[PDB]
């Protein structure tokens, strides 16, 4: 499971910042001093683990360390290590006594993964690094998110003595916008397999309880059974995850203050339409194709002339089974769920009217006379335009019948079997993914508010930054979708702490922000990016992949964002995105982005005596292609009318880790999980949050805290607290630029607390042997707690083999 | 005669996670919570890969039978009271493992009342009678 | 049902039979008895029971709520990795100092039949014992 490139790749994320100090005064080692090494047998024979912890033993020098490795259990060898090897360590914490990575004394690498790791494998899943919430999947259900836990996270007095959740962010959303009369945003992202769908359908069920009863509980219903819906006709089971979500999401929400949905509006963009078509072996197609064959009764199968799941070519005949997933209990559920849509009997058989249809026009065979469908399946051809409402005559001269303008003459000809068999497939793509669409926009007629959003809620469910073997155009939409996902988190970070400076009256010269400007415009500015360079190939008369790379290599040399590959340059170019550089390949870009139905055939479409047919190419427009019908034009649109939406809302993150590729529980893989920590900005977001005047604590706070640093200024009745803070600092050897005195607050930088902090420890050296021994003592006591707790269990272990005994 | 064998046996395997040898930074926990205190020196001069039977014969030879916890409180002294919030004060500066849910066990233990200062006498005699 | 009145009549003096012959019965007949079951009937009963009496005991020593699940908790937590095994000193720690305690004898006789490798599967000794 764990390529060479995760090992290249996850190297590289590897960065030594923290020095470790491993001798005293005397030059002499601390006794049993541990360290965290990226060198060791275990690493070499295992790809799962990255780091291994370590002591460094008695007699080493500061050049050249010498350890033994304690844990995983080792050989009790001695082995150097050079120093750039060596990593500061937690020792003697527990990583379940606090919810932020951010608390820990060393957020290196091997430390963040190793209080992740300890949290996910008592199944504390949610970890945050603010202003991120992180979520692994456990692949197991933890029953954290029953209506117990609900009520337990929506009615508990103070929200600060609950755990990191999925609510948390849920209950924090939903006060702060009635609380200040703000839109918010919650974003949750990852790569396939993370969780993403399951967290937002978490968070739609604690929205979706109210504490005394919702009135508007029909358009909540129909919210909610948007779930089974968009997952049966957007969802297919892929390598990566049996129920892998294959477009964006986007949900605008009215939520009571108590809870309750009220309102809504659902958005569903980049539907990977290729699906409809072919899948990859161990792949199927959209749940929906396999719910629909296998539950439909007999007579809906004799209505439609239903074959087996095994029997059409639109369809892999061997992936058609999946482990744990009941495809006729889902097509129950989706039937239900439409009904509570407000979809009446009538408009449901449409519905799969036109998805029998779909699948009855992929097994129409046609052959070469110029283009014909086989006599044998011209039967074939007639069923799937009677079942799809479109007239048979009208769209067979759609297939077979070629209109080229030569001069400027139209010329009547025939499409070759392999044209003809594109527009045939285009045709099955088009209208299921406007009969998906339209359910969608039938869906919200029930749900929006007549005028328009006030202020909602509003929800985003998309994949993350995609870094595949071969990048395509649909990773770089989602690439685009990420940078401008990362633009946002970076300036929310900023806004909130410049605010906060200026609010407390401290400069805010000091701050860092780090813009990815340059890649944005690289990829989207008009004129002078890949996008608008795609477009203008793609409207060009002879326009090729070839001339679209060249013509990126030839204007995009201002910034380093763009760079020209090595293994063939041509077709094959490489960005600069913000989590490092991803080559994508032109290969088909073209084909791709003009991969939309073309005029003549939409036009008999709308023509169709079936209002949801007329419906599904509602003022679609009639066409050579034009800019505003490209797949990568459009995009581009709708993700600037997303984002304007979205940074006009107070933005909360949810960052999902997928821990291993086997989709067990209790699995670890640190490569994989430390490339996802990169590539989510969860390294990022600690670094950012230490920048600065990073502690901020009240006078009376910090007064408490940082007490015995000079007891005497700190216990003066006459000094105010604000003069008391200054006295402190002065006397305590911190230079000025190690702090600041803010309106209510003492700013510290990192560096000036931890200073401080080993200060006051100086002068409390009296206490350290009484509080070793009561803090040990205690421990003592809590370990026998837990075993405590375990002693019902022994004595059944014991009684058997005491029975077992017997036996012999 | 009051042997301390049994207790001594059942606290290492608490700190060792049942296995027979433990490491340094966990044996320094489990002597300390038997009141024993080592110098840099005493602690420099222990085996690198202490086992079980080490610490039995370790912990004979250190352990204060006549007064555990004398660290937290010397009968030989006198001078012993400080206000809770300072203790808790310095625990916390001294940056304790234990939680805010353990320390407050502590708090209505070692001082059943609410009275604003806590015996070290009474914290001594507690622990003594815990172990 | 026939072994319970025949196990009962090899061990049975004046008609009434020891809890030790009644916890051995129990054994020979594939129930897992501990103190806690033996305290139970000797509250009610005494250490001699009547015919009446062991057959409420063996009632008792039914644990239908015994499966691999139950048995692992302590021996998992004691596996702070999470890797479903521990090694046999861990095991013989943990079964011979707390609860219906063994010897150390019959603790590593117990280990040593069911594995010959240092590193025991926790989960495939409790399936292995429950049989
Ligand atoms: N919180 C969770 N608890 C339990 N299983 C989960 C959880 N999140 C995800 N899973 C499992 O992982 C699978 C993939 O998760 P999914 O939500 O679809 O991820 P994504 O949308 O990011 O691809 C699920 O179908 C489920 O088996
Ligand atoms: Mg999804």
């Amino acid at each position: 499971a764990v390529t060479n490139e995760e090992i290249k790749t996850a190297s590289k994320i590897v960065r030594r910042v923290s020095n470790v100090e491993a001798f005293d005064k005397s030059g002499s080692v601390f006794k049993g001093y541990q360290i965290w090494t990226d060198i060791s047998p275990t690493i070499e024979n295992d790809p799962n683990i990255m780091f291994v912890k370590c002591v460094v033993q008695q007699g080493s020098k500061k050049e050249k360390l010498t350890v033994v490795q304690i844990d995983p259990p080792g050989t009790g060898t001695p082995y150097d290590i050079d120093p750039t090897h060596a990593w500061n360590c937690n020792s003697q914490v527990d990583p379940m006594s606090f919810g932020d990575i951010g608390l820990l004394n060393h957020t290196n690498i091997p430390c963040v993964l190793d209080f992740l790791k300890h949290r996910y494998l008592k199944n504390q899943i949610y970890t945050t690094a603010v202003p991120l919430i992180v979520a692994i999947n456990p692949y197991k259900d933890l029953g954290n998110t029953t209506n117990e836990w609900i009520r337990r996270y929506r009615d508990t007095a103070d929200h600060t003595k609950l755990p990191p959740h999925v609510f948390t962010c849920a209950r924090e959303a939903l006060s702060n916008l009635h609380g200040v009369n703000k839109s918010q945003t919650i974003i949750v992202s990852g790569e396939s397999g993370a969780g993403k769908t399951e967290a937002t359908k978490q968070i739609m069920r604690y929205f979706a309880s109210s504490k005394s009863g919702n009135m508007d509980l029909r358009i909540q219903t129909a919210i909610m059974a948007a779930n089974p819906v968009l997952e049966a006709f957007g969802n297919a089971k892929t390598i990566r995850n049996n129920n892998s979500s294959r477009f964006g999401r986007f949900m605008q929400l009215v939520i009571s203050h108590e809870g309750g949905i009220r309102y809504g509006s659902v958005v569903a963009f980049l539907l990977e339409k290729s699906r409809i078509i072919t899948q990859d072996d161990n792949e199927r197609s959209y749940h929906i194709f396999y719910q629909f064959l296998k539950g439909a009764n007999s007579t809906m199968k004799s209505k439609f002339g239903l074959k087996g799941v095994t029997e059409y070519k639109l369809l892999n005949p061997n992936s058609t089974e999946v482990s744990g997933v009941d495809d006729v209990k889902d097509f129950e559920e989706v039937i239900e769920s439409l009904k509570n849509m407000e979809l009446s009997e009538s408009d449901i058989e449409v519905i799969f009217s036109i998805v029998a249809g779909i699948l009855t026009l992929g097994n129409v065979r046609l052959i070469e006379k110029a283009a014909a469908i086989m006599d044998e399946d011209m039967g074939v051809f007639n069923k799937a335009c009677e079942l799809m409402y479109l007239d048979p005559e009208l769209i067979k001269r759609e297939i077979l019948i070629k209109v080229t303008v030569a001069g400027g003459t139209k010329i009547e000809g025939r499409w070759n079997k392999n044209d003809a068999e594109v527009l045939k497939s285009s045709l099955c793509k088009a209208m299921y993914e406007k009969l998906f669409l339209w359910i969608i926009r039938h869906l919200n007629s029930r749900i929006e508010p007549e005028g328009g959003f006030k202020t909602f809620m509003g929800m985003l469910d998309i994949f993350g930054f995609e870094v595949f073997k071969n990048n395509s155009l649909e990773q770089l939409f989602i690439n685009i979708t990420n940078e401008m996902l990362q633009k946002n988190f970076v300036d929310i970070v900023f806004e909130r702490e410049s605010k906060l400076y200026k609010d407390e009256g401290i400069s805010t010269a000091e701050l860092k922000y780090t813009s990815n400007k340059e890649v944005i415009n690289v990829l989207c500015e008009k004129g002078k990016s890949v996008l608008s360079y795609l477009e203008d190939q793609c409207l060009a008369p002879g326009g090729t992949d070839e001339k679209f790379v060249s013509s990126c290599a030839t204007n995009l040399k201002e910034n380093n964002k763009f760079t020209p590959a090595k293994v063939a340059s041509n077709k094959n170019f490489i960005i600069q995105h913000t989590i490092g550089p991803i080559q994508y390949c032109a290969e088909s870009f073209l084909l791709k982005n003009k991969d939309v139905l073309r005029g003549d055939l939409v036009e008999v479409i709308k023509d169709s005596p079936n209002p949801i047919v007329q419906q599904l190419f509602e003022g679609q427009v009639i066409e050579k292609i034009a800019k505003g019908s490209l797949i990568g034009s459009q995009f581009l649109n709708q993700l600037t009318s997303l984002m304007n939406l979205i940074n006009s809302t107070e933005p909360h993150f949810i960052r999902c880790i997928k821990p291993n590729e086997n989709k067990k529980p209790l699995e670890w893989c640190e490569p994989k999980i430390l490339i996802q920590l990169h590539a989510l900005s969860i390294l990022e977001a600690l670094v950012l949050r230490q920048l600065g005047y990073s502690y901020r604590r009240t006078f009376e706070e910090f007064l408490y805290q940082y007490k015995f640093v000079d007891i005497a200024a700190a216990e003066d009745s006459s000094v105010e607290n604000q003069n008391k803070c200054v006295n402190i600092l002065k006397l305590s050897g911190l230079s000025e630029s190690m702090y600041k005195i803010g309106k209510s607050m003492v700013f510290l930088k990192q560096e000036g607390a931890k200073i401080l902090t080993k200060i006051q420890r100086e002068k409390l050296v009296e206490w350290e042997n009484c509080v070793s021994v009561i803090e040990a003592a205690i421990l003592k006591h809590k370990y026998k707690q837990k075993v405590n707790k375990n002693i019902p269990s022994l004595l059944r272990v014991q009684a058997h083999i005491r029975k077992k005994m017997v036996a012999q | 005669a009051s042997d301390m064998e049994e207790k001594f046996r059942e606290a290492f395997i608490l700190f060792s996670s049942c296995s027979d040898h433990i490491e340094m930074y966990k044996f320094f926990e489990l002597m300390n919570s038997f009141g024993i205190i080592l110098t840099n020196d005493e602690k420099a001069a222990l085996p690198n890969d202490i086992n079980m039977d080490y610490w039995l014969n370790f912990a004979k030879k250190h352990y204060n039978y006549e007064q555990p916890f004398k660290h937290i409180n010397n009968v030989n002294e006198q001078n012993v009271q400080i206000k809770i919030d300072n203790f808790l004060g310095i625990m916390k500066a001294l940056d304790t493992r234990l939680t805010e849910s353990d320390l407050n066990i502590l708090l209505q233990i070692t001082n059943p009342e609410n009275k604003s200062t806590l015996n070290l006498k009474t914290v001594s005699q507690k622990l003594t009678e815990s172990i | 049902e026939s072994d319970v009145r025949i196990y009962f009549n090899e061990k049975s003096s004046g008609g009434k039979i020891s809890i030790d012959n009644a916890s051995y019965n129990a054994r020979k007949l594939g129930l897992a008895p501990s103190s806690i079951d033996e305290k139970k009937i000797k509250e009610l009963y005494g250490d001699n029971l009547t015919y009446e009496q062991y057959l409420e005991y063996l009632s008792i020593c039914v644990h239908d709520k015994d499966n691999v699940e139950e048995l692992i908790k302590m021996f998992a937590h004691f596996d702070n990795n999470c890797t479903g095994y521990l090694t046999k000193s861990q095991m013989k720690n943990i079964l011979t100092t707390w609860g219906d305690a063994l010897t150390d004898q019959e603790a590593i006789d117990a280990l040593n039949a069911f594995s010959s490798e240092d590193n025991i599967d926790y989960k495939l000794f409790c399936e292995d014992i429950l049989q």
